[PDB]
């Protein structure tokens, strides 16, 4: 909220969205390998070995 | 992605990836003649055992 309210619909004026981001669950699986959530800029390299 | 067509000797077991193991040489021979009908005796190389 940015102000008190009285009972009512939801009125997008008077609340706020909050930014945020995401992330992405990575499980490496036979044969192949992850590095990184990627998200952190770390970028998804894999490797098979 | 691992074909099934059979032309295949990479078939990956638990683990990654399988690599490759002793594949299916032909052996080829040394030439037979009077096989089982003319025997050879010497003393050079022969082993009766």
């Amino acid at each position: 909220a940015r102000t008190d309210l009285p009972p009512g619909p939801f009125d997008p004026a008077n609340w706020q969205e909050i930014s945020v981001e995401g992330l992405v669950e990575v499980a490496d699986s036979s044969t192949i390998d992850f590095s990184g959530d990627g998200s952190a800029s770390d970028p998804l390299t894999a490797a098979v070995k | 992605l691992d074909p099934v067509a059979g032309n295949l000797i990479t078939a990956t077991p638990d683990g990654l990836v399988l690599l490759a193991s002793g594949i299916p040489f032909p052996d080829p021979s040394s030439v037979n003649i009077s096989d089982n009908v003319t025997l050879r005796v010497d003393e050079v190389t022969g082993d009766d055992a």
